[PDB]
């Protein structure tokens, strides 16, 4: 038992990061088969950046122009093309150590796992999800761009993140590995600003079952809601508004535990309301929202009795 | 209320 | 800019885990080299794990018995002993991927990422610390016994966890790679207590420097001396701070120009006034789980 905030192994990820230098910028790029994806802010001077002409800019580049390393390594690069907002530059070598894998783009709510990386080495792995504003609250330095967010199902290497940039507020943005953005930001240098954010409403539920699981129930109460009377005090409080689909979704966790979803909901209605009063809640004073239900059930693996 | 020894069958 | 609890990078660690099986009990090992490392207990039947006699149910084992899998590939034992709580197999084959490693003993309040496995194959990543009353706070289901906690030092892996048992609070307990056990704890399926534990107070100095390093000040304030702040430290539940700690968090402090001693009365008043709705690197409690090496690994973007 217990519960954490778990990533998924780095490993199949580590095997595949490279450095991408092109004239002063250095960041990371993910080598599978024959190509090396990065993003194409890479071959853009800081003049550059202010108005980027990205098809203007890359047909005026050489493949010897872009210096790729793995490791102690140098990749011949023999080619180059761009994909929206990613740069995949064609090597003469394979990625032997290239996992199954599989491009996704992933909605707001869901996590994946990040590889935090620099000069094409791995700092680090921690779990993210993306937000409903299509930020993601990372720990990213000078550097960490092409720096992959991941999932894993048995051997497939699920690729839903490549980090871009920081916005004003220290939040993170970054396309799909098919390299369109999440959210409605550009890899140009203009002013730009995360929307506003909302708490992931369906997750916060997915951790009160977690913690009741896992012993705790001093936030329960014998009171229920209706999906519109939560709603207004979702508003209230800034949670996004809870759906049919969400409350189907938590309808395992629901089974397992016995209390039923619009319980759990008025346990969050008094939780917005009156705060927890000194008390933790799986060794947290703030109300979770970066756990799925999914995440629940992968660390809780309950029956569901029929 | 007992120790367990985390090995699957 | 941001602040994640962050794990080492796995993948050294990952293409070391191998399935062990005895009769119909199986659990994890670590192949490093030509010697696979592993709870004893997993030379137990369930009704053996009351009080088992290790030396008995060993002496009833051959190479044979021992079926040792990694990923699809079967590797032939060849050789077997026992070392505390911990079996060693020589297998035939030596692990190509076995990283530059060590084994240490870690110190409590120090942290390590754990690698949860489960029939041989790593499922999940995640950082932890040796509580002062010498357990974890993990996330392990049954089958989990045998995986790792590790640290990377520059270049060579030190393991310093193999997972062995969950405790009746909820709270995990294991070995160091020599089979040794951190605390008073057993590998039997008893009725064991872990004793009072404590708050690692030279962790949450290390994070509100890692506050700092992120611009954030709000804390800052009074200065008090070593023996007035451990006066309020102790009723608090948080280790008294020895001289040694202010040692050690003097990188932090010469970086931030914040003295030791300043922070200490920071910390004195949260504890004593608390956070008053506020939060510090996204948290509304006070972390203890971030050593002053792994603010900076962070904060400094240190690679492996």
């Amino acid at each position: 038992s217990g519960f954490r905030k778990m990533a998924f192994p780095s490993g199949k990820v580590e095997g595949c990061m490279v450095q991408v230098t092109c004239g002063t910028t250095t960041l990371n790029g993910l080598w599978l088969d024959d190509v090396v994806y990065c993003p194409r802010h890479v071959i853009c001077t800081s003049e550059d950046m202010l108005n980027p002409n990205y098809e203007d800019l890359l047909i005026r580049k050489s493949n010897h122009n872009f210096l790729v390393q793995a490791g102690n390594v140098q990749l011949r690069v023999i080619g180059h093309s761009m994909q929206n907002c990613v740069l995949k530059l064609k090597v003469d070598t394979a990625n032997p150590k290239t996992p199954k894998y599989k491009f996704v783009r992933i909605q707001p709510g869901q996590t994946f796992s990040v590889l935090a990386c620099y000069n094409g080495s791995p700092s680090g792995v921690y779990q993210c999800a993306m937000r409903p504003n299509f930020t993601i609250k990372g720990s990213f330095l000078n550097g960490s761009s092409g720096s992959v967010g991941f999932n894993i199902d048995y051997d497939c290497v699920s690729f839903c993140y490549m980090h871009h940039m920081e916005l004003p507020t220290g939040v993170h943005a970054g396309t799909d590995l098919e390299g369109n953005f999440y959210g409605p930001f550009v890899d140009r240098q203009t002013a730009q600003a995360a929307g506003t954010d909302t708490t992931i409403t369906v997750n916060v539920l997915a951790w009160l079952y977690a913690a009741v699981i896992n012993g705790d129930r001093w936030f329960l109460n014998r009171f229920t809601t209706t999906l519109n009377d939560f709603n207004l005090v979702a508003m209230k409080y800034n949670y996004e508004p809870l759906t049919q689909d969400h409350v189907d979704i938590l309808g395992p966790l629901s089974a397992q535990t016995g209390i039923a979803v619009l319980d759990m909901c008025a346990s969050l209605k008094e939780l917005l309301q009156n705060g927890m009063n000194g008390r933790t809640i799986l060794g947290s004073a703030l109300l979770e929202d970066e756990f799925t239900p999914f995440d629940v059930v992968r660390q809780c693996s309950g029956v569901t009795f029929q | 209320k007992l120790a367990q020894l985390q090995v699957a069958y």
